């Protein structure tokens, strides 16, 4: 329960103090990873349509790749661990949402799947594990019941985004969720009602919003956009409190990448495409800290930080996923 | 955790 609270000194290592502790390789670009809620496991997905499950303890220290799953026929684009069960939800450009039961080492295929109308872009498990939020290329957000496979949407169509959903995340308590879209909006949603509470328009000066997460206390949203700026928003007021600047480039549009907190939310981390390095700022002041050279031979499209530890995963178009940890 | 109130919502078919 250590987190950012601007209403009321950091207590964790900068990004620059982390080192690569394990490298894994897919047969195509690796553009998604996710942490299990307990932080012990990481799943990686690739354009080679396969999924790896990785044990963080083995990576720190028997093969770290404890699972490989092959039940997609196109790039996997999103992943979410079931909060209580040994199940991984997977979303692909092959229009499917797959559920994998990974309790058995031998398991290769998914047990159930949802066939979708659009390519999946972002999923977020409800902390109960009974529901999954689904962002697709289509502007309207889907709530699926994991047990009945019925799908539900807000009763007010004006709530919806007006372009592809890029990210969906529940907050820590499930009373809210947050979406970011190609329409350049962040939307705050009621987790029970499933109505849109707030729309942050031109959240990143008109550019696509690539990622939006909550701070642990749910008082803030951290977002990033294709204006290559990370922002800390205060939900209560609807305003940007902190601007994390310095990343990006001139001349071409940047590819999609995440801005994350470290486990204590002392730092905001954003991969920079210009240098293949990780920008790191103090979260409270926006002070630029040391740049972390990532060692990737191409752009990092996905970064996920451990919820519990000073660990994170970087996913690259070089086909590789690098596990980072402050030893 | 609270749960989504699906009755306050409308079914959707892609």
């Amino acid at each position: 329960e250590f987190g950012i609270d601007l209403e009321f000194q950091t207590m964790s290592p900068e990004a620059s103090e982390y080192e690569t502790c394990y490298v894994t390789s897919h047969k195509g670009p690796c553009r998604v990873a996710t942490y299990s809620r307990d932080g012990q496991l990481i799943a990686t997905g690739s354009a080679d349509a396969s999924i790896k499950i990785l044990d963080t303890e083995r990576m720190l220290a028997n093969h770290p790749v404890i699972r490989t799953l092959y039940d997609h026929v196109d790039e996997v684009t999103c992943l979410a661990f079931h909060p209580t069960e040994q199940i991984l939800a997977s979303g692909s450009r092959d229009y499917t949402l797959k559920l994998f039961d990974y309790s058995k080492p031998s398991a290769k295929r998914a047990f159930k799947y949802i066939q979708e109308a659009e390519m999946l872009r972002s999923i977020s498990f409800h902390p109960s594990g009974d529901f999954i939020l689904v962002g697709t290329q289509h502007p309207t957000l889907r709530l699926y019941d994991i047990n009945t496979f019925q799908c539900f949407v807000s009763c007010n169509p004006q709530d919806q985004h007006t372009d592809a959903i890029c990210s969906v995340n529940y907050n820590s308590s499930a009373n809210m969720y947050v979406t970011g879209s190609k329409d350049g909006c962040i939307k705050l949603w009621d987790g029970v009602s499933n109505r849109c509470i707030t729309t942050f328009e031109k959240a990143h000066d008109g550019a696509e919003v690539c990622s939006a997460i909550f701070s642990k206390n749910s008082k803030y949203i951290l977002s990033s956009g294709k204006d290559s700026v990370a922002k800390l928003w205060e939900i209560s007021t609807g305003r940007t409190l902190v601007r994390y600047t310095g990343a990006g480039l001139s001349g071409r549009q940047v590819h999609r990448t995440q801005a994350v907190f470290n486990h204590t939310e002392d730092y905001v981390l954003l991969p920079d495409e210009r240098t293949i390095s990780l920008c790191c700022w103090d979260s409270r002041t926006a002070e630029r800290r040391n740049l972390l050279s990532l060692g990737h031979n191409n752009i990092v499209r996905c970064i996920v930080h451990s919820p519990t530890n000073p660990g994170f995963m970087t996913c690259s178009d070089d086909f590789r996923a690098r596990f980072w940890y402050r030893r | 955790y609270p749960k989504p109130d699906t009755q306050q919502m409308i079914p959707f078919q892609p």
